């Protein structure tokens, strides 16, 4: 996680970063007359490079103390595997930023930065989830409270993102502007959150499928087969959405690239599916 | 006492204008404030130490003669030490009126330079001002037929500033106006070719960042000439033939130099004649270029006694032969042939060709149609074009003569003559002319890079009344400009504000944005919020941003009008609108007033 020389160099860091950015503010200013002035300065690139650098290191350090907040302190296994997991999703997001130019430069990055935090948050909820399960303890019950803070953290993220969906869809229906680009923009980060979105609802039958095992167990088939057609059914959710929006944009590229993932997990579940007429 | 006083004046050499002496072998301070205090000491230290005692001795004799024997020849010379500050003596403002009061009671209102300048130190009010007798001073010299006064009253009458107005007598001033220049003329250079004179009718403050900021000025600066530019054989080729341009047409700094010139291009075409062969890719193109210029200057005689017609016209066909290989721009020399065989020759078949395989270039600017509708004039069953549309496209692209010719034309017949039109025509033609009326522009830089600030703001004051909008420009912004925020306002007196205000009124008016902008910004810090609307409104109008803004600022807070936070956002979206860069600040503007406003709903 931080060893503490690291820690050291992140002050060092944020300590010149804001000696840098307030020095840089207070030159533009000083040899300014209006501020519009002082704005088209600090728009110049050296500034505004300093600047981005600012609102990065803001926003990440922000990031980090709402995930001390939520997830308390987080194992080194979840780390790991965050460690491991990242470089993937960060290069998604710099095709999808480089997909758009210099005019979609700022909102495109903003909304990559969320939905990067969104998918980090959906990992750990995961292994989380997968902890609890692991150190389950049977001398209580999975009482309401102890399952209502975890539902708690889901329904968090779950708000969040329907609330974020919503403005975002309501503003596409509202703007059938010239700039289709923004609209197409907008559609992908709808597609990201909704596929976050099934991934909730997957992770949700499952805690569900769960909980009522072990409300089955404690009152009174094998459960792999349910836990695997839940997820082929989520599969099929999401190949169906994924098409039902690609296909009236029309997109080239990343057409191809969900769907061959796609029919690789349709391939799968095709295999699950002979397992399960198997034991049909 | 006068004779041995002139013997020994006439060995101090008045002033050296730097522009010209720097053609043998920077920058400069503008003050920001104003305070006679300051003026008054620095008089005193300056006749302390300053001052040679031979200039002590020759001065003081020049008082004996002033005040003794009213001799009226060295009252108006040490006028003119006093107030232009030459012979190495400083400026004082109030020693002048008082001498010029004295000449122009000497001379019973005879001597017009001195009522001139009277009647401008009278409606400036620098020594109160007042309109009256200005008026009355003007009308005096207009009396004696002074040019000046003339066209201050004609501007006064037609831009109806300080009376009502009138385009009649405006029309007749002009006319006037244009007959005398055009008598002042002689028939060569008025047909042949016209006399390059250097123009300065720059405004300042073009050098520096500009007006009102950097990127944020609506009109384009005005800085049309400064040191034009853009590998041992290859930039030799470039670096002479740059050296030759920079040393023809003069720049601000530097004035120009020709024989120097001439004599480069004479050595570098003798000794690159006979091999030209080998330089094919791109030196040829400056070659012929450099050929060019060589040829014109022959053509003209700048820089040498008279010019020589053979060896020109021999050099050019040259030229022409070298550029039909490789096709290079053919502008000038075909140009300078048509205009040879016309009137030193009188071949005028080829002459007619030439100027029909010029017409589409780009190097001509107003000549060509000029000759082609005299010569249709002088001979129409050549079928060549309409004289009328000719002189149209010709005065369309700034050919002096080209002015006077289309008046002439246009009032002579109807052709929708609106007297609106012609007084515009004859007015932007005496401006223009800018070489009998307002040499004083050289002097008055001359007098503005070696320092002596104040007597700039007087040449240039003095020129505004003339209606040279950069001249108005350059006084205001020589008696006030705008503050970089977070710093104290200037500390000159009242009197100088509301000058500046009323000069940059009407450089507004005249057709200039900025000016605007900053005249309500002054009105703003002088606190009125009564008329900075109307000015400010008048430069939203015309698509001005930082006005725009301004106007926004000014509606969100009380003054003036009553907080309409509505209005206020949509003026804020309209300036995130009609420009691009500028987003992030009315975005960031809008943030605060949303901020204002939940910080108000608290309570």
């Amino acid at each position: 996680m931080v060893p503490e020389n690291r820690r050291k160099q992140l002050a060092i860091f944020v300590v010149v970063t804001y000696l840098l950015t307030f020095y840089c503010v207070y030159s533009a200013t000083k040899t300014s007359v209006s501020f519009l002035q002082v704005t088209l300065k600090l728009n110049e690139g050296f500034n505004l490079m300093v600047l981005s650098i600012f609102i990065l290191l803001n926003s990440t350090l922000l990031w980090q103390l709402l995930t001390k907040l939520l997830f308390g302190e987080l194992r080194l296994i979840e780390h790991e595997h965050i460690f491991e997991r990242l470089p993937f999703t960060i290069i998604n997001t710099l095709f999808m930023s480089s997909l758009f130019h210099e005019r979609y430069f700022f909102t495109v990055a903003f909304f990559g930065l969320l939905l990067l935090y969104l998918k980090v948050f959906h990992w750990i909820l995961k292994d989380r989830l997968e902890a609890l399960l692991q150190s389950i303890n049977d001398s209580t019950t999975m009482k309401t409270l102890i399952f209502s803070r975890f539902s708690f953290n889901l329904v968090l993220l779950a708000v969040v993102d329907y609330q974020i969906i919503t403005r975002c869809i309501s503003s596409i229906y509202t703007n059938q502007k010239s700039d289709i680009e923004s609209t197409s923009l907008y559609l992908i980060q709808v597609m990201e959150f909704t596929m976050l979105l099934i991934d909730l609802l997957n992770l949700f039958l499952q805690t569900c499928l769960n909980f009522w095992e072990f409300y089955r167990s404690q009152q009174s088939e094998g459960k792999f087969m349910y836990e695997k057609a839940i997820d082929v059914f989520t599969r099929f959710l999401k190949t169906a959405l994924h098409l039902s929006m690609l296909i009236p944009f029309r997109m080239p590229m990343m057409l191809l690239k969900d769907v061959v993932w796609d029919i690789l997990a349709l391939y799968q579940s095709g295999t699950s599916l002979w397992k399960i007429w198997r034991n049909n | 006492p006068w004779p041995e006083a002139r013997h020994l004046l006439n060995t101090i050499a008045k002033s050296r204008d730097p522009m010209k002496e720097a053609a043998m072998e920077v920058g400069f301070y503008v003050p920001m404030d104003y305070s006679p205090r300051n003026e008054e000491k620095n008089y005193q230290s300056i006749w302390q130490n300053e001052i040679t005692d031979s200039q002590r001795h020759i001065y003081e004799l020049l008082v004996q003669s002033s005040e003794q024997f009213n001799n009226s020849e060295a009252t108006y010379t040490l006028s003119q030490i006093h107030l232009w500050s030459q012979y190495n003596f400083p400026h004082n403002m109030t020693l002048a009126h008082k001498y010029l009061e004295k000449f122009n009671d000497l001379t019973h209102f005879t001597n017009h330079s001195a009522i001139f300048d009277l009647a401008v130190m009278y409606a400036t009010g620098g020594c109160p001002q007042d309109s009256a007798k200005a008026l009355l001073y003007y009308q005096r010299a207009a009396q004696l037929g002074n040019l000046k006064a003339k066209q201050v009253l004609a501007y006064k009458y037609y831009s109806g500033f300080n009376v009502p107005r009138n385009f009649h007598k405006s029309l007749v001033l002009y006319r006037d106006i244009a007959e005398q220049l055009r008598k002042s003329y002689s028939r060569d250079e008025w047909d042949i070719v016209f006399p390059y004179w250097e123009s300065y009718n720059v405004r300042i403050s073009d050098f520096e960042s500009g007006l009102l900021g950097k990127g944020l000025n609506s009109v384009p600066s005005s800085t049309v000439r400064k040191r034009t530019t853009r590998d041992a054989s290859e930039r030799r080729i470039i670096r002479i033939y740059y050296a030759a341009l920079n040393d023809y047409k003069g720049t601000y700094s530097q004035s120009r130099n020709c024989e120097r010139a001439k004599n480069l291009l004479e050595l570098t075409y003798k000794e690159f004649q006979p091999h030209v062969d080998n330089l094919d890719p791109l030196q040829v193109f400056y070659y012929v270029r450099c050929l060019q210029l060589l040829g014109h200057m022959y053509f003209t005689g700048e820089g040498s006694s008279k010019p020589n017609i053979h060896m020109a016209e021999e050099i050019l066909t040259t030229s022409l032969e070298i550029s039909r290989r490789a096709q290079g721009p053919i502008g000038r020399a075909c140009i300078d042939l048509g205009l040879i065989n016309q009137y030193i020759t009188n071949n005028i078949s080829q002459a007619i060709s030439y100027y029909m395989k010029a017409m589409k270039t780009q190097a001509n600017n107003g000549i060509v149609e000029f000759q082609l509708s005299k010569l249709a004039t002088s001979f129409p069953e050549e079928k060549i074009g309409d004289p009328f549309n000719l002189m149209e496209t010709a005065y369309l692209n700034g050919f002096i003569p080209a002015i006077y010719e289309f008046a002439v034309m246009i009032e002579s017949g109807n052709s929708k003559s609106s007297v609106e039109n012609t007084a515009y025509l004859f007015k932007t033609f005496v401006d223009k002319n800018e070489a009998i009326m307002a040499p004083k522009l050289r002097t008055a830089f001359a007098a503005l890079i070696n320092d002596r600030s104040e007597v700039a703001l007087w040449a240039y004051s003095q020129l505004a009344e003339q209606g040279y909008e950069t001249a108005q420009v350059s006084a205001a912004y020589l008696m006030y400009q705008l503050p970089y925020e977070f710093e104290d306002p200037p500390r000159t007196t009242d009197q100088r504000k509301t000058l500046a205000i009323s000069y940059y009124t009407r450089a507004f008016k005249q057709g200039n944005i900025d000016a605007g902008v900053v005249a309500g910004d002054i009105y703003f810090q002088m606190q009125n919020y009564s008329k900075a609307m109307a000015l400010y409104q008048g430069a939203a109008l015309k698509y001005s941003i930082q006005a725009i803004w301004n106007l926004g600022y000014m509606h969100e807070h009380g003054l003036g009008v009553n907080r309409d936070f509505h209005l206020a956002k949509r003026y804020y979206d309209q300036v995130s609108e009609h420009d691009h860069r500028f987003y992030l600040a009315s975005k960031l503007s809008v943030l605060k007033l949303h901020l204002k406003s939940w910080l108000t709903w608290i309570t």
